């Protein structure tokens, strides 16, 4: 064979070039800096209302409106400061594994195991929810809705692809094929410009979402890729697996920095987020809890201990002044 | 006599077991959010008829006992206290067993009429009816009705100087502690008898757990005041044995229907 | 969006008339309803409110006890039905909708409104004056005093900022102190603190024209402002 | 402290406080089948003889069925399959006609699931009009040469059945059930609606302590 | 011959990146959580003032 061997030199000799230039872990050069102690916090508001598992939550472009699904086919916006419910939409499939928040607030799209995106628009002039444009075309379940602008989102599925679509249209202007196993999570970066995507064949691949081009490819988990989220500087991104291990990857170093697992931990992750100003890696476990690790020296600096199901999502204001967590109890709660 | 700190004796540690042992019951119920059901209602509603049971009417027996003169109408409503206690234990006792019969027979529906509504409602009737049995003394029934010391209001109370015994007898006892054990006999028969048919000796291992050890603590006493109120007469340690069974109950209740819900064993062996 | 009333006419004192406000392109079932009159080249004053489901309901205290408010919500009729009308119940009346969550504009959509004819402590807002000419590119500011200080503890500042163009309904402009309206131009702006309250127009047009008022929220009733009047 | 808005925000958020509540007592009113199968397991039969993700809703006997068909999920990972807990009862089908190898190890899979380790399981094997007429080419050894039985209808299904009922590895919590009557006969729904009926009372009965 | 012709050119470009190693973007992540520490609500408490909550 010939194409095979210089496939399997090229991926050696540009793993051996990584090696060769690494200087050293991460944890070498910040073992100096000071710890942050135990961020002991507190629950402020209590979110009831929702009365099935909850899956996915994102947060307002302004610090204070939520937008939650659950198993009970309700996609509920909430308002932070008086935990009132602004709006509440029913939904048409139930088994919605995720959706988020529009950056202009006039938008919410929320779909899932029945492969289509859907839109639904808020400000409406009738004061009632509608659902904008639905986009169909996918054969496998949806992950990780992302809103790029009003016409632009960006979606994971089953079929190991992510679609670029065009809400106007309803066409996908793009497709960024490549994985090997179903994408069941990415994030947009805060430039709003490139996406990362974690599949479940254990590797994460960074993607362009404008010339449809992967860029990146990333691995060093054992299992499937369970979350995915961007540093807030957009320069890195953190993965959470069924390993028990939340991993972190430098777009540019093409390397795992560090792992984030400790020996108690028995079961795997479900969700991961990051403080404004990128010192708390939150992560969701899928026991009971919610693990703040301090990104630098990996340790656990306080556990959010409630939540009497599994954790399944997370997310840090745009100003980092809350942290809302989600678990199959029902029950949303705003820690500080 | 020695049968007095023996009661006495004997009366305070089974408050104290009670407290302890229903408090933890309450404790179980609220650490877990899973733990609120319709039949955890029932629970803890007996829970706290079964905590008053041995704060309150436990150092109201031992005040009894001494016979302090404290006028009467204070300390007959020192006794309409303690019978509203134990008669909102046995009512909770009368409601989870009516509890248990709708589940099996509705079938399905059981959860579609048994609304929150309709729970807090027989609650609160149950409840609410002990009061009324309890403080009926106060309302034309008690040795003044028929007394004939006119200044009988002041005198070292005991629990025979102030309540007619025709009241603990026809009313107390015959309608209010036998029906009760009456009615849950028809009900766990029926229970066991149709879950036999669909299906099991575990469940009937449980249900006469419940009926025996219940009547094994009231009619003592009950049949106690049932002969001193036909002429009869009683030894003063045989009085003491009907009381001390009684309030076992509340104490023993806990670990007869809690610890037989697997849900709780664990969350009580983790806890 | 259509809301069209009906009911008017000429009544004599000591009677009672009805007047109903049929709603036509929007969710009617969600919208606080409220009931505004403008009394003949006087000004506006408010009358009543009723909230979403027919919940919470206030009067002006000047016929408060003696106007009643139904709510229709399968059919998405409002009703105002008075008992006994003197010889100041003679106004135009008109339907006005409302949404209260946060961040919306409870006063956006004005009805077209119904005449009626009768033959014969609370915050005080002060206009400035009632008639001020102008040409068409000219920047005109216009303001109005208060009794208390709006600005509520919330941060929120409740004024309101109309516009009743000659033969036409009022109009929304800005909703609290500075966020515009849906659909106006956005040359109108706002600004003020605590008591004074100004509202800015720059390059001015044509149809621009008619008599402005300043409405305040923050507390029941709604006391309007006695009205400026651009001229040209 | 209330602002004049406020308390209708607040009313606003009580109304739908209240329909969400009245909703999900409507979402806990209806039974949730889920229904699995490996490739040509009849799930099209079952579904079309019977009254991505589909959703099948109707209603028997005045209660509400929902069950849930994740065949069209192209993807072998389960990565869904976690979101089907609490389901009142699953549905896995088979046919007769090394497939049944197939069948058995995805019905061990279930079996073995921590999230349906309470959940009881109804198999279905309906169409019994050709079952028996192929079985005449040979026994039940065409690569299950352990049989050692009458090369019969009779004892070769229930022999089939045994072996798939002894990979329930725990049967002291859960239960298992099956059908064999022809499929043409319209006794299929009833089988669903009796397996529901007893897992729904026995797990009252759990929930009581009473078992 | 067009198969993994595309692959192995996204492993080209893959080859030809602007290498920043573990070292050289170490400081960069540092950087950029020290000079925003002061504004992060929960890495360093706010008071209780202006916490909305
Ligand atoms: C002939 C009769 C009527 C004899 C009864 N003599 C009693 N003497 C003292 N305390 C009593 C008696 N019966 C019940 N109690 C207390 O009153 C409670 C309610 O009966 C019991 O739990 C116990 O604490």
């Amino acid at each position: 064979d010939q194409l095979r061997q210089e496939a399997e030199q090229l991926k050696n000799q540009i793993r051996d070039a990584r090696k060769a230039c690494a200087d050293a872990t991460l944890s070498q050069i910040t073992n100096n800096i000071d710890p942050v102690g135990r961020i002991q916090m507190r629950t402020r508001r209590t979110l009831r209302g929702h009365l099935a598992k909850i899956y996915a939550m994102h947060w307002g472009t302004d610090s204070r409106l939520l937008v939650s699904a659950s198993q009970d086919g309700k996609l509920i916006i909430w308002d932070s400061y008086t935990t009132n419910k602004v709006h509440a939409i029913p939904l048409r499939s139930s088994w919605v594994m995720t959706c988020a928040y529009a950056p202009s607030g006039n938008y919410v799209a929320c779909g899932g195991l029945d492969n289509i995106c859907s839109i639904y628009n808020l400000k409406t002039r009738e004061g009632n929810v509608r659902v904008s444009r639905e986009l169909a075309g996918h054969t496998g379940y949806l992950s990780c809705c992302r809103f790029l602008d009003d016409n632009q989102i960006v979606t994971s599925s089953g079929d190991t692809t992510c679609a670029l679509w065009d809400i106007e249209t309803g066409q996908q202007t793009t497709t960024f094929t490549g994985h090997t196993g179903d994408v069941m999570s990415l994030s947009l970066a805060p430039d709003t410009r490139l996406f990362v995507s974690g599949a479940c064949d254990a590797s994460a691949k960074l993607w362009d979402v404008r010339e449809g081009m992967c860029r990146q490819t990333f691995t060093g988990h054992e299992s499937d890729i369970n979350a995915i989220c961007f540093f807030p500087n957009g320069n890195a991104f953190a993965t959470g697996s069924d390993d028990a291990t939340c991993r972190l990857f430098d777009l540019r170093a093409d390397q795992e920095l560090m792992t984030y697992s400790h020996d108690n931990i028995i079961c795997g992750i479900t969700s991961v987020s990051f403080s404004k100003s990128g010192r708390l890696l939150l992560a969701g476990y899928d026991d009971f809890n919610c693990n703040v690790w301090d990104a630098l020296k990996a340790d656990r600096a306080g556990v959010l201990a409630g939540h009497d199901n599994r954790v399944s999502c997370l997310g840090v204001t745009d100003d980092g002044m809350a942290v809302a967590t989600g678990s199959w109890d029902s029950f949303l709660k705003i820690w500080n | 006599s020695w049968t007095s700190v023996t009661y006495i004796t004997v009366e305070i540690l089974i408050g104290l077991c009670a407290i302890v042992g229903n408090v933890l019951v309450i404790w179980v119920v609220k650490l877990n959010p899973s733990l609120q059901t319709t039949t955890f209602y029932f629970i803890v509603s007996l829970a706290l008829a079964d905590i008053a049971v041995g704060v309150l009417v436990m150092p109201l027996a031992i005040v009894i006992s001494l016979g302090v003169t404290i006028h009467f109408y204070s300390c007959l409503f020192m006794t309409c206290l303690m019978l509203i206690f134990t008669h909102a234990s046995i009512m909770s006792l009368l409601a989870i067993a009516v509890d248990r019969y709708l589940r099996v027979k509705l079938t399905v529906r059981y959860r579609r009429v048994t609304t929150q509504r309709r729970i807090w409602l027989a609650l609160g009737l149950c409840w609410l009816v002990s009061f009324l049995v309890g403080l009926t003394p106060m309302f034309g029934w008690n040795m003044k009705l028929s007394s004939a010391d006119e200044n009988l209001t002041f005198l070292p109370c005991r629990f025979r100087s102030v309540m007619r015994m025709d009241y603990m007898v026809y009313f107390s006892f015959f309608l209010w502690i036998l029906v009760p054990l009456v009615v849950m006999c028809a009900i766990y028969f029926d229970i066991f008898y149709i879950i036999r048919n669909r299906l099991e000796f575990k469940t009937a291992k449980s249900l006469l757990l419940v009926l025996f050890l219940f009547a094994l603590c009231w009619l003592p006493l009950s049949i106690i005041n049932c002969i001193l109120y036909f002429d009869g007469q009683v030894p003063q340690t045989v009085l003491y044995l009907g009381i001390l069974l009684s309030h076992a109950n509340s104490m023993m209740n806990p670990i007869v229907y809690a610890y037989k819900i697997k849900k709780f064993k664990e969350t009580y062996l983790l806890i | 969006v259509q809301l069209v009333e009906s009911g008017g006419g000429l009544v004599q004192p000591g009677g009672s008339r009805k007047l109903s406000c049929s709603a036509s392109g929007f969710a009617f079932s969600s919208f606080g309803m409220h009931w505004v009159r403008q009394a003949p080249e006087k000004g506006l004053e408010w009358v009543a409110y009723i909230s979403s489901g027919s919940g919470t309901i206030y009067y002006a205290d000047t016929v408060k006890g003696r106007f009643t408010i139904s709510r229709d919500d399968p059919k998405n009729t409002l009703f105002l039905q008075m008992t006994s009308l003197r010889s100041e119940d003679t106004a135009m009346y008109y339907c006005v909708r409302s949404i209260y969550y946060y961040g919306s504009s409870p006063f956006d959509f004005w009805g077209q409104g119904t005449t009626l004819t009768v033959s014969s402590s609370d915050i005080v807002m002060t206009q400035a004056t009632s008639s001020v000419p102008v040409t068409p590119g000219e920047s005109v500011s216009i303001s109005c005093r208060s009794s208390k200080s709006l600005l509520h503890s919330n941060g929120n500042t409740y004024l309101y900022w109309f516009l009743q163009r000659p033969g036409q309904s009022p109009q929304l402009l800005i909703y609290r102190m500075s966020n515009l309206a849906s659909g106006v131009p956005d040359r109108f702006s706002g600004s003020g603190s605590g008591t004074a309250f100004t509202l800015t127009i720059s390059r001015l047009e044509a149809e621009d024209v008619g008599v402005y008022y300043c409405m305040q929220h923050l507390e029941y009733p709604l006391t309007f402002g006695a009205g400026t009047k651009l001229e040209l | 402290t209330l602002s004049a808005e406020d308390k209708a925000a607040v009313e606003r958020s009580k109304m739908i406080d209240r329909n969400l509540r009245e909703d999900g007592e409507k979402a806990a009113r209806e039974v949730k089948l889920l229904l699995l199968g490996a490739g040509e397991s009849g799930k099209s039969t079952i579904v079309k003889q019977m009254k991505g993700i589909v959703e099948t809703h109707f209603t028997f006997k005045d209660l509400h069925f929902k069950m849930f068909d994740v065949g069209g999920q192209r993807s072998e990972r389960k990565k869904w399959i976690h979101c089907f807990e609490g389901v009142t009862a699953i549905i896995f089908c088979v046919a007769l006609s090394n497939r049944m190898h197939e069948s058995m190890k995805l019905f061990d899979s279930i079996c073995n699931n921590k999230w349906f380790t309470d959940t009881s399981i109804i198999l279905f094997l309906n169409k019994k009009d050709l079952f028996e007429e192929k079985i005449k080419k040979s026994p039940l050894t065409i690569c299950y040469p352990e049989y050692a039985g009458s090369n019969t209808y009779e004892e070769a299904a229930a022999y089939i059945q045994c072996q798939f009922e002894d990979l329930n590895k725990r049967k002291d919590t859960k239960e298992i059930y099956t059908h064999f009557t022809c499929a043409t006969d319209t006794k299929n729904v009833q089988f669903v609606f009796d397996a529901v009926t007893d897992v729904i009372i026995k797990n009252n009965l759990k929930d009581c302590g009473l078992f």
